[PDB]
This record gives structure tokens, C-alpha cells and sequence, in this order.
RNA sequence: AAGCUUGAGUCUCGUAGAGGGGGGUAGAAUUCCAGGUGUAGCGGUGAAAUGCGUAGAGAUCUGGAGGAAUACCGGUGGCGAAGGCGGCCCCCUGGACGAAGACUGACGCUCAGGUGCGAAAGCGUGGGGAGCAAACAGGAUUAGAUACCCUGGUAGUCCACGCCGUAAACGAUGUCGACUUGGAGGUUGUGCCCUUGAGGCGUGGCUUCCGGAGCUAACGCGUUAAGUCGACCGCCUGGGGA
RNA sequence: GUUUAUUAAAAACACAGCACUGUGCAAACACGAAAGUGGACGUAUACGGUGUGACGCCUGCCCGGUGCCGGAAGGUUAAU
């Protein structure tokens, strides 16, 4: 398996739907043989380039150790509600587990 | 180094107009200047910096 | 190069007769175990324009070991070309 | 696949066919078969209404279930078959209840693989999941121009059609005709693609090879007498007029669309 | 640090010294090795300050 | 015939970049789609038309969409056999390079024929047309202007691809082997350092630019040789005409 | 292949191929006092039409006339 940060911007107004979306996404990724290292979301976060016409985002991170055979098939889970774009999996650049 | 997407660092290597500063005004070796340019270009694809300050 | 979990499955098969496993019988069996990997590879995305150059590098490496073995021992040669997917 | 014939014996030289070994050829499922009677290019009012028609070799019709009456039923694709009636070919659907229907042959040509129906179905190809549940950017085929009206719009061979945009309780798609069209999104479509796509590469090669296909030769308007077509023969190389159909319509540039009922569904033309 | 002003602005401020075309990027490229070989006559750096 | 381990190939370990392959994807400007704010200009030349234009052209803006090329970085840069290849992400994937040991035990080098590979333009089967534009039109400049300017515009460029083998395919260096003199500079392995360094020094690969011997008529080549010297395969012996 | 049954048997017509074009589906188009049909149990690689004539070389100019495509300011102008 390989390490992936899997961090997506999310529309800033979805900040209280995020806990249910990340439940729905994590409920597919453990059967896909992924191990969770760090699972985070911020809110009140900003951009310098607009996405969905906004300079504002929530940010959601699902940093995992996962099979390389399912990392584009991951899109089938993002299309399972189709409310989020660009998973940005980011293969092996940095890693933190829980907080360390 | 230590998670490259640090916009406070990347803003120290660009002009007021957002242009990449030439290696001679930072004393930077070309080995690092090309990787710093890659980091600044990637930061546009992270939405942390505009592609031009004009937009 | 081939992994220690895979080389050990081939050396026990092409190195039965003698304790020293240095024969080109083993060297071409270990090569076929890596040509199997670069031949597939192809599918997914069977079409190619450069990676098959590494396959035609293995063609020479295969042809050389067979010429060397045919010069070495006619019995160990004729027995080997019947135990692999060689010459159609 | 596509094949040319060898120039051995006179007349074979130019003949090009479409061929496919991945698709079956034989007799149709008899409960979905009828002979489908000819009109002869004539109607109940005793006159010709069609041209280039008559004769041909023996042919029946394979009944495709374009207008559907129920939802929710699990199925499997039992056959992938050739169909002389359509360029898109045909596939046999077997529902768990012991019921069979025909559909247009999907681009993947795969048999013995399950498909689900209704709004509970997974967001997967070939499922009977209507456009209100599907992501924008998906491929649909036989897109159902108006809901409940069944399979029409973009159903001939090589079609896929992609959903381009959302417009509230509607979705908009793009056509190879240069048209971009809005639909009421309760439309089912085939949630996938259709096969063949090689049918424009065919070359008939012979002057008789349309005759066994129910086609009859049709004389040029300026070669027949002036009493039957507004052209009318001369006098060598005469013409001296603006070119028209046998019924006076100018053959080029002159437009004939006159519907004016549903313009609000058409977003762009000649795109 | 030539322009640096954002928001309100007056007069020209286009014509500056140092960086872009001489001192010490762009122009003079026909001199080639004059950009490296003269060392301490044309190059201050050396580390310990601003690389 | 038989050794020998040095050539060669195999192996232990890994990295940067436009090397290759399959998919996912985005914006400026532009055009189309659908519309507003507003009025004689637009655009451009030494000077000016045509054209778009009051029927609202240009300017400006909201919503949507297409396609090429992927600005800056970008050049004392990388990767590569040549042509070349850049844009962001993922999966697959070729080739290079080094130290202490391991393995075969001359297994190697080159190579008539043989099998392979285009920057472009073109053609062929089928698509596609925003940007640009041969051809051709309109208007100018002028002796004329078959050119530049300027209003348009087909083929082509793009793509699924196929054929060809085209060129300044010119960084003019066929492929292998080996000996020799210094410096300024960068990168990548690999091994060290009495590391008071904000680093230093050995030793391989790549590698820019000067420079000593020697060779050439001369430029210069200059340890990555045009010096020195073995192995293999092609080419040369006036031009016009070819 | 087709033909003027008894003066023409063909280079004409048809025809593989081609361009240009109409047609978004209750298609365009055709029949016709108008329904209901035919197009089609087809749906843009589907259907209509014109001419030229398979295959290889290919295929320029003139928008004045007339028609078609498109455009709406200004003027002529009927019923009312």
C-alpha cells in the first residue's frame, strides 16, 4: 500500500454536512483496504483563487495508507453523492498520525 | 521542506505583482530555484495563489 | 532484478540436479520471470511506443543464454527448451 | 471491424462491409418477433408517399421495448445479437421474474452481467436510474427527449451523449447536430453508450446490392419529361432554372423548419 | 522592491535601478563567462548573508 | 580441449527530470449561445481605405460552452539515440550511474543484409473549424505592388489514426578500446573529514567555458580531442550537365 | 443491368462514388376538400433532395441580374 493525504476543499456553506459526508466516504474506504492515519476538517478557510466562484472553503482531509489499485476508483465514492470535486490524493509527500 | 504549501513562505519569493523573483536577488542556487518555481506553480493548482495578480 | 520471494521459487525448480545454481538454465528462467512482468504491463494500456524497447533488450539477453547453453551441454539444452514457452 | 472484398470475378472490387466476431448472429427470441408488414411507399389514400422503395430479400422485425411500463426489476443481459433492422444492434435482457425484453446493444458487448432498475440502483452503467439521480458529466444514450415517452434522441450507432449542464429541475446535453438541448430530467436513458460506430465506413460497391435491400432506382429530374418533375429534360445540357425537389423546394440553403411549439428546450443550434 | 505600492498611485515610477536588465539578470549575455569567472570582482556572495 | 578473472552480462540500493504509455482536468484571449449599460466610432499607417457600425460596431459586465497552445518560470536548465519532449494529478513503464562484495568464467566488440524510430509540409480512411492562414476577393501604397499595411477566407494546423522515411535530421563529431595537462563552475553517485565551515575533501558518471603539448593550409581540436593508436562497417578522387 | 412491342439497342437512363443542402422528431417531406396514413415500428453513422458518375489526376473566377440565407433603422403601403 501507499500513503495519500486525500484533501479536498469542499463548498464553505456545507460545514455541518461535512460530518455526514466524511462518514459516508470513510464507510467505503475501510473495505477498500485503506488504514486511517489522520482525519480532519477546519472551516473558515480561505483561497486566493476562486473555486465554485468562492475564495472560501471548508477543507476536509482523509490521510490514509491505501492500495494503489483503488486510488482512481476512489472517484466512485466521491460520485456516490457527487457534491465534492477534486479528491487531490497527493501520494507520499507528508504524513501525521492523529496529531504526531 | 516540511509541507511545501506554506503560502507565507511562497509570498516571500514573489513581487508585489506576484511574479517569481529572480535567483540573483535571493542568492538561490538553480537546483532550488527550479523546485521553488515548481512549488509556486503547484500553489496555483492548490488555489493558494492566483495565476496572475490581474485575475 | 527479481524479488527474494520469487527467485527462491525458480532456483528450487531449475537447480534440482546440482547444489551450484550458476547454470544459464536458471539465468533464462529468472529472465522469463521478468519478461512476464514487462509483457504484462501491457493490458492495462496494451499500446506502446517506448517501454517495449526494454522487451527487445530481453530478446538479446534470452537469445544469448540459449546460444551459450547449446554450446555448453546438448542434453541440458534440449531438456530446457522443452520446459519453457520457447520457440512457439 | 471493417473488410474489403477481393477483385476476383467482375463486380467485387469496391465492396466494403462491417464485421464483428464479438456479436452473435442467428434467429431472434420468438416472443419478440414479428414480420412487420410493408407499406410499399404508398398510403391508405392510394398514392405514392415515398421513393427509392420496392422488392428486397426476406426480413423480419426484432421488437425493442423503447416505451417502458415499470421500474425496480433486477435483470441480466442474456444475449448480445446482430439486428438487420438497425445499425445499433440488439441485446436480450432477462429479468429475475422469468421475463425477456430487447434493448440496443451496449458499447461493451458483455453478456451475463447484472443491471438494476429504479432510483435505488447504484450509480453504475446500464442501470435504469433517471437523470435526477445522475452526476453531470455522465454518458447516457437513447436519452428520452421527453420523460415517459421512452427511447428517442441519440439512439443510432456510435452515440453516447454527455450531460453538459444543469438548469434547475432540468439537464442540458450536447448533440453532434450542433444542437444543445434541455430535457425535463425525469428521463431514464440507457445510462451508458451504444456500439458499432463503423457503419459509415461501408461501401456498397455494386449497382444491384441495394436491390436486395428493398431499394429501387430513381431517375434524375432533368432526365425525365417536364410533365413529372419541375426540372424536365431538354435539349442537350438545358437547365435554365433554380434547382428544386420533385415538389418545388429549392434543393440548397432554403429552410423548412416550421414547428414553433418547443423552442424553449433548444438552447443552441449550429454550435 | 521597485513598485511595491498597492491601491492609490500617482506619477510614473517605471524607471528603476537593479534587477531586470543589468545588475544582475538579463542583458549583457554576449559577455557569457563574465557572469561566473570574475568571482569576487563581480560576485559578492558567498554565504552568511542573503545566500 | 581446459583453466584464469580483469572485458562483458547478471545482482545488492535508490534519485531528478518536458523520456514513453493510458485516463482525469483548467484559465487568459477568442467565438458562439443568451442578454443588459451606452453612442460613432472601431482598428491601424509614413499617410489612408475596405470592413465591422447606429439595424448598436468598439468599450464594459453577468450566466454557459468549445478548441488550439499551455504565458511567467524559460535558461550559465533537464531527460533522451536522432527527430525531439514541457503544462496540474494518478496508475503503469523504458533507459542511465556508483562502492564493497557475490555469480558465470571471454559468455564480449563491430556488423553486408535483416528488424526497428519524424521536427514539418503532403497524401489516405473518417472527424473537426475557435485561433491563424497559403490560394482567391476587397482597399490602399506605387511606374506596377503579383509584397509589407488592412477587412475577409479555403486547404492545413487539432484528433482516431495510417503511409512516407523528409530537412540546415547542421551542436557538420560512425561504433568499440586506451594513454595524457592545468583552471574557473554546476550537478549526481559513492567514500571519507582532529568538519569550531554560515561546511570541507577524495573518487566515479554527466558537463559549460578558457587553456599547455601535438595535428591541420587556417579556424581551431584541446583528456567528453581534429593529439596518440588497435578492431569492425560505409563514403571520397573538379565544376557546368546530374 | 434499362429502352422507344414492327426503322435507334446505345456514349442515353440506371449505378459504386461525390459535393452542397434541408431535417431535433408530433422530423423535414409526400397523399389530399381532411382526416388517417406513408416517412418509420426508423430518431442525426437516421431520413429527405439535387446534379455529377465506379477507380486514379483533380476541380479557378464573376454576387451585375434572379433566387435563397440573414438583417432590421429610414421611406412607399392594405384591412381597420
Amino acid at each position: 500500500m501507499r500513503h495519500y493525504e486525500i484533501v479536498f476543499m469542499v463548498h464553505p456553506d456545507q460545514s455541518e454536512q461535512v460530518p455526514g459526508m466524511i462518514e459516508r466516504y470513510t464507510a467505503a474506504i475501510t473495505g477498500a483496504e485503506g488504514k486511517i492515519h489522520r482525519l480532519e476538517d477546519w472551516g473558515r478557510r480561505q483561497l486566493a483563487y476562486p473555486i465554485n466562484k468562492l475564495h472560501k472553503a471548508h477543507y476536509v482531509l482523509m490521510n490514509v495508507e491505501a492500495p494503489q489499485e483503488v486510488i482512481d476508483e476512489l472517484e466512485t465514492t466521491f460520485r456516490f453523492n457527487d457534491a465534492v470535486i477534486r479528491s487531490m490524493v497527493m501520494r507520499t509527500k507528508h504524513a501525521v498520525t492523529e496529531a504526531s | 521542506e516540511i509541507d511545501y504549501k506554506d503560502i507565507a513562505t511562497l509570498k516571500n519569493y514573489i513581487t508585489e505583482s506576484g511574479k517569481i523573483v529572480p535567483s540573483r536577488i535571493t542568492g538561490t542556487r538553480a537546483k532550488y530555484q527550479r523546485q521553488l518555481a515548481r512549488a509556486i506553480k503547484r500553489a496555483r493548482y492548490l488555489s493558494l495563489l492566483p495565476y496572475t495578480d490581474r485575475h | 532484478s527479481l524479488s527474494t520471494e520469487a527467485t527462491a521459487k525458480i532456483v528450487s525448480e531449475f537447480g534440482r540436479d546440482a547444489n551450484d545454481t550458476g547454470s544459464t538454465e536458471v539465468q533464462v528462467a529468472l529472465l522469463t520471470a521478468q519478461i512476464n512482468h514487462l509483457q504484462g504491463h501491457f493490458a492495462e494500456h496494451k499500446k506502446d511506443h517506448h517501454s517495449r524497447r526494454g522487451l527487445l533488450r530481453m530478446v538479446s539477453q534470452r537469445r544469448k543464454l540459449l546460444d551459450y547453453l547449446k554450446r555448453k551441454d546438448v542434453a541440458r539444452y534440449t531438456q530446457l527448451i522443452e520446459r519453457l514457452g520457447l520457440r512457439r | 471491424a471493417v473488410v474489403k472484398c477481393k477483385p476476383t470475378s467482375p463486380g467485387r472490387r469496391h465492396v466494403v462491409k462491417v464485421v464483428n466476431p464479438e456479436l452473435h448472429k442467428g434467429k431472434p427470441f420468438a416472443p419478440l418477433l414479428e414480420k412487420n408488414s410493408k407499406s410499399g411507399g404508398r398510403n391508405n389514400n392510394g398514392r405514392i408517399t415515398t421513393r427509392h422503395i420496392g422488392g428486397g430479400h426476406k426480413q423480419a422485425y426484432r421488437i425493442v421495448d423503447f416505451k417502458r411500463n415499470k421500474d425496480g426489476i433486477p435483470a441480466v443481459v442474456e444475449r448480445l445479437e446482430y439486428d438487420p433492422n438497425r445499425s445499433a444492434n440488439i441485446a436480450l435482457v432477462l429479468y429475475k421474474d422469468g421475463e425477456r425484453r430487447y434493448i440496443l446493444a451496449p458499447k461493451g458487448l458483455k453478456a451475463g452481467d447484472q443491471i438494476q432498475s429504479g432510483v435505488d440502483a447504484a450509480i453504475k452503467p446500464g442501470n435504469t436510474l433517471p437523470m435526477r439521480n445522475i452526476p453531470v458529466g455522465s454518458t447516457v444514450h437513447n436519452v428520452e427527449m421527453k420523460p415517459g415517452k421512452g427511447g428517442q434522441l441519440a439512439r443510432s450507432a456510435g452515440t453516447y451523449v454527455q450531460i453538459v449542464a444543469r438548469d434547475g429541475a432540468y439537464v442540458t446535453l450536447r448533440l453532434r447536430s450542433g444542437e444543445m438541448r434541455k430535457v425535463e430530467a425525469d428521463c431514464r436513458a440507457t445510462l451508458g453508450e451504444v456500439g458499432n460506430a463503423e457503419h459509415m465506413l461501408r461501401v456498397l460497391g455494386k449497382a444491384g446490392a441495394a436491390r436486395w435491400r428493398g431499394v429501387r432506382p430513381t431517375v434524375r429530374g432533368t432526365a425525365m419529361n417536364p410533365v413529372d418533375h419541375p426540372h424536365g429534360g431538354g435539349e442537350g445540357r438545358n437547365f435554365g432554372k433554380h434547382p428544386v425537389t420533385p415538389w418545388g423546394v429549392q434543393t440548397k440553403g432554403k429552410k423548412t423548419r416550421s414547428n414553433k411549439r418547443t423552442d424553449k428546450f433548444i438552447v443552441r443550434r449550429r454550435s | 522592491i521597485k513598485v511595491r505600492e498597492n491601491e492609490p498611485f500617482d506619477v510614473a515610477l517605471r524607471r528603476f535601478k537593479r534587477s531586470c536588465e543589468k545588475a544582475g539578470v538579463l542583458a549583457e549575455v554576449r559577455r557569457r563567462e563574465f557572469y561566473e569567472k570574475p568571482t569576487t570582482e563581480r560576485k559578492r556572495a558567498k554565504a552568511s548573508a542573503v545566500k
